[PDB]
């Protein structure tokens, strides 16, 4: 790791975020801008995503 | 953890296993279905 290495040889801090869930409970989660629970009428629903 | 020196050998039997042995294999609630 020299001072004056080139571009290709300099420390870069590469880290991978992995993420696949298939049905376990929600822990994460974006903006979130989740509203009030709404009734029998025709919703579009987000629920957990 | 002191060696225990009491053991009186006695080979291990086996038993025939019953129908026992399945968990929920996904997350996903079901009603009268069959799943494969
Ligand atoms: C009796 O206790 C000793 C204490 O660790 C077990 O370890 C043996 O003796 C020394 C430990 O200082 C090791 O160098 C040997 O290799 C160990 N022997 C074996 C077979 O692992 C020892 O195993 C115990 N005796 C038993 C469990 O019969």
């Amino acid at each position: 790791f020299q001072p004056t290495n080139g571009v290709g040889y300099q420390p870069y801090r590469v880290v991978v975020l992995s993420f696949e869930l298939l049905h376990a409970p929600a822990t994460v989660c974006g903006p979130k801008k989740s509203t009030n629970l709404v009734k029998n009428k025709c919703v579009n629903f987000n629920f957990n995503g | 953890c002191v060696n225990l020196t009491t053991r009186t050998q006695l080979p291990p039997a086996y038993t025939n296993s019953f129908t026992r042995g399945v968990y929920y294999p996904d997350k996903v609630f079901r009603s009268s279905v069959l799943h494969s």
